């Protein structure tokens, strides 16, 4: 999902029909400036190493990923061995995808709030 | 009963009436509204308390 | 365009001395017309009218003078002793709680400012004493709360309001109003005294 | 607060002049009125000017058209400015209904801001 | 510059103007509209005296 | 212009001559005087101060 | 405040028993008239302590906010 | 006084100066856009205040003797029509008053239409009934 | 050469008398000693001086303020400024870099002596009181003196045509500068602007 | 009686020269009405020796309960020191 | 509308006073 | 809430305007240093009148500003 | 000073005009709005002072003799 | 001295209308506090007739 945002590149939208400033907008310090960080997604423990990479193990390679014609998706699907196999747990966190019914009821099914 | 519940017994669903009673009760509180911190329940000296004249519709 | 002859008059000194009601501040006389024991004045100092009104005006210049102070450092007054009187002295603060007897330097200087446009215009009409900006004022009121709610066309100065009978039947009597001389009231007065004020939800 | 009716006069220029003008600048207008009022005048400028100049460039090349480039000079010349005066017309009668429509817009939404209509009230 | 004679010379003409201002309250009659110039005049001249002989006597840095 | 004006101020004469033999030498009705002649409003209104009710 | 302000009340309470004293008998000083000039101000300043209060009293009772009381 | 009443009984004082301090925060609280006028004097509140009181006064025996409350209705119902008329023009004359010269001077009209055609009126109504 | 600069300050300070006349030729080339604070943008103007390659330097000169919010403690407005465009000077190409945001033109006025001067002023709103009390009205003034000189107009033949989108400026173009400085005085800041200039060195 | 340091020195002198004319302006103004110099009967600029005498008497009262009644004030008065 | 008294500037009454004394109107 | 020094200073300032007032209106320096009952009741009454009539009039002084503003 | 001359320019005004205020009995409750009689007495007033005024700036400026040091 | 003008005037203005309505030295109400406000309207617009016609008029 971070290679969907594209309000994180906004800032070069300013700059596409005025060019007036955009020298100025170059000579900023980059931060975040076409690269993406994880944060630590585990505590390591390790005072030698000042930054910990936490990249996704099947987006190291760019080359790999320049010439698939696919979505990042591949990256994010079932790339971590942790399960919850508890009933409590939500699997969907989207309480709101779901039908009414073949009798349809309303408001519940006119209406985005519910479904 | 000040507003019957018998305009609209009818009907399960009391949404008539609701409304009927709270436009009757809208009516005096228009006409008692300021009124009731110096001439009525409000007052600083409760010994002189007197009902306000919308408290039965209310 | 706007600017064509609207300001004629720049000078309003060159106003004062002629119409003003006071004596010609050229005579010589002025210079050594009374003896005072000044003693030694190394700045300039300028003298504020008024027998009651000067010292004020010095407590607006001095900028000691807008050092905020609690309620428990300032617990004395002339004559009186604030700290041994509780009751005098929660008033003492109740009044100092008034946001006009309170009001910062920036709100003295906006009433000084703008009173003394109004005093030399309206005395004058020199017209280069009032603002320069032509300003349009809109209120912009957010209607879409349910908690204030602006009064749509105003609440009427009069109303003449006409008591419900019946409604009270607990001891068969349809008049619940009676005055204070013992007669039963079947009208009332509603009277509106702040008309920009709002109404109470 | 204008009366209603069949019979009832239809707001004159002066009218609609001076109620533009009302609540462009007065005091007791919201500021969404009066940026009605004043988005109405931006957007309905431009309609006049371009029925104008349409008129004026479809007339100049029907001033040289097949029939009417081998008429007499009176009567090429009225032929020839009948388009010009047609979408001159349609130009500033756009720009006046534009600004009038939404100006009357605003006009009702300043009477219902004050409750000066009777038989609307919240 | 002469700060002391210039605060003198202010407290000349406040007193000059005060001294004018009490004498024409003291001496108009019938709402306004009614005042005699020459007696204003010597009543401003008595004034002067009079906060000429007071003015040593109280305005002094204590 | 006769027949529509001679109706309507002779209507207007018969009100003038009737307001001038009572003595009505004020204005009508519906006089708009110009705002040189016509009287400022008083912007200042300072509400009463707020105070307890003793009842 | 500060101590002129003092000086200034001072002024105002000397005007006052002055006025007081010599306003409609304007005779030479005496002990007589000290006692009396001690007496004036023992009044005027008798009459500020309950203008004072009755000032504070007032102004400090009219209602403000909500009342509270914790 | 607060000291001497308990927690409840102070919970209550302190509900009761809340419910009667409405208006006093409802002050702070001002429209711009609004259009203000010149409200009606204490004094001429207090003396419309006193005609009504006459009105109420001159209605009372006939109303306490009347039995119906659809008889005393009519006659509050023709009281209010000519009260309203009255009252209109009140408000018309008070919203447009530059000053409070005009405005006490509507409201003197308005008391005065009260005090002498108010009771004629009221006086026949009630002889009718 | 005579070196008698007309003073800027009070109500000249607000409309100019330039403006207010509409006879900038008659004040062409006219010294002014204008008192004022500026502003942190700089606007660059392509130009030769003495045969060298550089950029004129113009900066925003806020000679008035006005207040007019009445609500100081519920708002805090922006004032309404009253600015004019000074030439700040030249700077040769290579060191156009080395012009800062924001850096003082020159050294700020002395403190006044006369204490009935540390109040903001009737006119030009503007207050020389280093410690003011009021933390939102505190102003450094600033005395600049120069010649009147009236705006620059297109002339492709000579060279001075500038492209705007592009960023590239080769004559003084005071409506745009005022429009994208987003400054207020519009047509005062067209009417003219001030180049500083110093006492020789 | 809450005193602060607000004014300097020769500024608190100043003031108090201040205070010192207008009690001088309100004095004078108070002999003249005790000496009966406002009356509507005055015939020139000048004092005659009943009105000399008079004022001669307010001046002397003036001077001889002065400072006596300002240190007095200051006494019962009893500003607390600023420090 | 109603011009209050006090504030009713008699204006016909000025064109009134100013008219002669034969005129049609002063017989009205 | 904080006061400033100025505002303590008009705060004594109304003090010192409604105390001259009181006393030139009800008399109070007629008496033995001791203020009579009915002096007492007058002082209070004027001290009262003061309060609102200062409010009042601060009051008016800035609706008159604003209405500048306005 | 031209800024201390006007100050005194207005407080001289400020002081006449409420001179010319109280003489001419304008101020009273029952109603704000000034009548026209109280204002022609009032516009009569000031002329008066404009004539006091202009008569003793006449007399001065021939004759300083009359108004010397003390 | 802006400042010290406008003290003066609101000073003076209070002082007469004060002297003006606390007359009989009765204890204020609400209409006396209507009739001070109306007071200080008549001053403020008494000075500004005074003004007016102290500056050609």
């Amino acid at each position: 999902f971070p290679f969907l945002e594209k309000m994180k590149y906004n800032q070069y939208k300013e700059y596409k029909n005025d060019y007036l400033f955009y020298l100025d907008f170059l000579k900023k310090e980059i931060t975040d400036d076409h690269s993406f960080f994880w944060k630590a997604r585990k505590v390591i423990k390790l005072p030698q190493y000042s930054v910990f990479s936490f990249v996704p193990l099947k987006l190291m390679m760019w080359k790999t990923m320049i010439n698939y014609p696919e979505s990042f998706w591949y990256a994010a699907s079932r790339v971590v061995q942790s399960r919850r196999k508890k009933v409590f747990v939500t699997k969907c966190s989207a309480r709101t995808l779901t039908t009414a019914g073949w009798t349809f009821i309303t408001p519940f099914s006119s209406n985005i709030k519910y479904t | 009963t000040v507003v019957p519940t018998q305009t609209f017994y009818q009907m399960q669903d009391y949404y008539m009436l609701c409304g009927l009673r709270f436009e009757r009760w809208f009516r005096c509180d228009l006409v008692y509204h300021d009124q009731r911190h110096t001439k009525f329940d409000q007052v600083k000296n409760q010994k002189n308390y007197k009902t306000y004249p919308c408290y039965r519709e209310y | 365009l706007s600017l064509i002859n609207q300001y004629k008059s720049l000078n309003l000194s060159s106003s004062i001395k002629h119409n003003a009601p006071f004596i010609n501040r050229d005579l010589y006389v002025f210079d050594d017309l009374f003896s005072y024991n000044l003693g030694d004045i190394t700045t300039k100092k300028s003298l504020f009218n008024d027998k009651n009104s000067f010292l004020t005006s010095y407590s607006y210049l001095n900028n000691n003078s807008w050092n905020n102070n609690e309620f428990d450092l300032i617990d004395n007054l002339p004559f009186t002793t604030l700290f041994d009187n509780n009751d005098l002295f929660n008033n003492y603060k109740s009044f100092f709680q008034d946001s006009i007897f309170n009001s910062p330097k920036k709100q003295l200087s906006s009433d000084s400012k703008q009173l003394f446009k109004h005093i030399i215009y309206r005395s004058i009409k020199n017209n280069i004493i009032q603002d320069y900006t032509k300003l349009v004022k809109h209120e912009d009121f957010d209607e879409y709360s349910r908690w204030i709610k602006r009064s749509p066309g105003e609440v009427l100065p009069l109303r003449i309001i006409k008591y419900p009978l019946g409604l009270e039947t607990i001891h068969n009597n349809i008049f619940e109003n009676t005055n204070n001389e013992g007669n039963v009231e079947l009208f009332r007065l509603r009277f509106n005294s702040n008309s920009s004020k709002m109404q109470h939800k | 607060m204008e009366p209603f009716g069949t019979d009832e006069r239809n707001w004159t220029h002066e009218e609609k002049d001076i109620i533009t003008r009302f609540l462009k600048y007065d005091k007791h207008v919201n500021l969404k009125t009066a940026e009605m009022v004043y988005s109405a005048e931006v957007e309905s400028a431009y309609f006049g000017k371009a029925g104008a100049l349409a008129g004026g460039v479809i007339s100049a090349l029907f001033f040289n058209f097949p029939i009417v480039r081998n008429l007499p000079i009176i009567r090429r010349s009225v032929i020839g400015v009948l388009p010009f005066l047609y979408c001159y017309t349609w130009g500033k009668n756009t720009q006046e209904e534009l600004r009038w429509l939404k100006t009357f817009a605003a006009y009702q939404r300043f009477v219902v801001y004050h409750g000066q209509h009777c038989k609307l009230w919240v | 510059d002469n700060y002391a004679a210039d605060v003198q010379r202010q407290f000349n003409r406040t007193a000059f103007d005060s001294l004018y201002k009490i004498c024409y309250n003291s001496l108009v009659q019938k709402n306004g509209s009614t005042i005699d110039f020459q007696k204003q005049i010597d009543c401003h001249q008595r004034l002067i005296q009079v906060f000429a002989k007071i003015a040593p006597i109280v305005v002094k840095v204590e | 212009l006769n027949q529509k004006y001679y109706t309507h101020m002779e209507h207007l004469w018969t009100v003038h001559v009737n307001r001038l033999n009572q003595k009505i030498l004020e204005d009508p009705l519906y006089t708009f005087y110009p705002q040189e002649l016509n009287v400022p409003k008083h912007n200042i209104i300072v509400p009463t101060i707020f105070r307890d009710t003793p009842q | 405040m500060d101590p002129v302000l003092g000086d200034v009340i001072a002024t105002r309470i000397y005007k006052a028993c002055f006025k007081h004293v010599y306003g409609k008998n304007m005779k030479a000083y005496s002990e007589k008239d000290e006692a009396k000039f001690d007496q004036c101000l023992t009044s005027y300043v008798e009459s500020y302590k309950s203008v004072t209060n009755h000032f504070i009293t007032y102004l400090g009772q009219l209602p403000k906010k909500g009342l509270s009381l914790d | 006084n607060v000291e001497e009443m308990d927690t409840i009984q102070k919970m209550n004082y302190e509900a009761t100066v809340n419910m009667g301090r409405q208006d006093l925060i409802t002050r702070e609280y001002t429209f711009y856009s609004d259009y203000e006028f010149i409200p009606i004097q204490e004094d001429r509140k207090q003396q419309m205040e006193d005609a009504l009181n006459n009105l109420h006064k001159i209605i009372h025996p006939t109303v306490t003797q009347l039995k119906k409350k659809a008889n005393v209705q009519e006659i509050q119902d023709r009281v209010f029509r000519k009260l309203q008329g009255w009252e209109g023009e009140l408000n018309t004359c008070v919203f447009s008053a530059k000053n409070v010269r005009d405005s006490n001077f509507c409201a003197d009209r308005f008391t005065n239409r009260i005090n002498t055609e108010g009771v004629e009126f009221v006086k026949q109504i009630l002889r009718e009934y | 050469a005579k070196d008698q600069p007309f003073d800027v300050d009070g109500f000249d300070a607000k409309v100019y008398p330039w403006v207010r006349e509409n006879n900038v030729n008659d004040w062409e080339y006219k010294l002014v000693k204008m008192r004022g604070y500026f502003k942190d943008q700089r606007f660059f103007v392509r130009r030769k001086r003495d045969g060298k390659e550089g950029f004129l330097v113009f900066a925003p000169f806020v000679t008035a303020v006005e207040r007019v919010n009445h609500r100081l403690k519920q708002k805090d407005l922006l004032p309404v400024e009253y600015s004019v465009f000074v030439n700040l000077g030249w700077v040769p190409v290579e060191n156009k870099k080395d012009v800062e945001l924001g850096g003082e033109v020159c050294p700020p006025m002395d403190a006044p002596t006369d204490s009935t001067l540390f109040v903001n002023d009737t006119f030009t709103g503007f207050n020389p009181d280093p410690a003011n009390p009021e933390d939102t009205e505190q102003v450094t003034l600033t005395e600049i003196t120069g010649i009147v000189r009236r705006g620059e107009q297109q002339d492709i033949l000579a060279r001075r045509r500038n492209w705007n989108k592009e960023g590239i400026y080769n004559w003084v173009d005071l409506d745009y500068m005022g429009k994208i400085f987003r400054l207020f005085n519009l047509d005062a800041i067209n009417t003219a602007y001030i180049e500083r200039v110093v006492p020789s060195f | 009686m809450s005193t602060r340091k607000i004014f300097d020195s020769e500024e608190q002198s100043f003031i108090r020269l201040v205070d010192k004319f207008y009690l001088g302006l309100s004095l004078t103004k108070l002999c003249a009405q005790s000496c009966n110099l406002l009356r509507n009967d005055i015939s020139g600029s000048a004092l005659t020796q009943k009105e000399k005498d008079c004022l001669s008497i307010c001046y002397n009262n003036i001077e001889k309960t002065q400072s006596a009644f300002y240190a007095k004030v200051k006494t019962t008065m009893n500003l607390p020191a600023v420090e | 509308e109603m011009i209050l008294p006090h504030n009713n500037r008699q204006l016909a009454r000025q064109y009134f006073d100013s008219l002669p004394e034969n005129d049609i109107n002063r017989k009205y | 809430t904080e006061v400033s020094n100025h505002n303590y200073t008009q705060a004594v300032a109304y003090l010192n305007r409604a105390t001259s007032s009181c006393v030139k209106k009800c008399d109070s320096l007629n008496n033995n240093g001791s203020l009579s009952s009915k002096q007492e009741s007058c002082l209070k009454t004027c001290a009262e009148n003061h309060a609102i009539a200062t409010k009042i009039h601060a009051e008016y002084i800035r609706k008159l500003a604003e209405s500048k503003y306005l | 000073d031209k800024r201390k001359i006007q100050h005194e320019g207005i407080i001289a005004l400020i002081n006449y005009s409420t001179l010319c205020a109280q003489k001419c009995d304008v101020l009273k409750g029952h109603d704000d709005k000034i009548t026209d009689t109280e204002e022609q007495c009032l516009r009569v007033c000031a002329e008066k002072i404009r004539q006091t005024f202009e008569f003793t700036n006449d007399i001065y400026l021939k004759n300083p003799n009359l108004t010397k040091p003390n | 001295m802006e400042q010290n003008t406008t003290q003066v005037f609101s000073d003076l203005a209070y002082k007469v209308c004060f002297k003006v309505i606390n007359d009989k030295n009765k204890p204020f109400v609400l209409h006396d506090e209507q009739r001070l406000a109306n007071c200080l309207t008549r001053y403020v617009e008494a000075f500004n007739v005074t003004s007016e016609y102290f500056f050609r008029e």
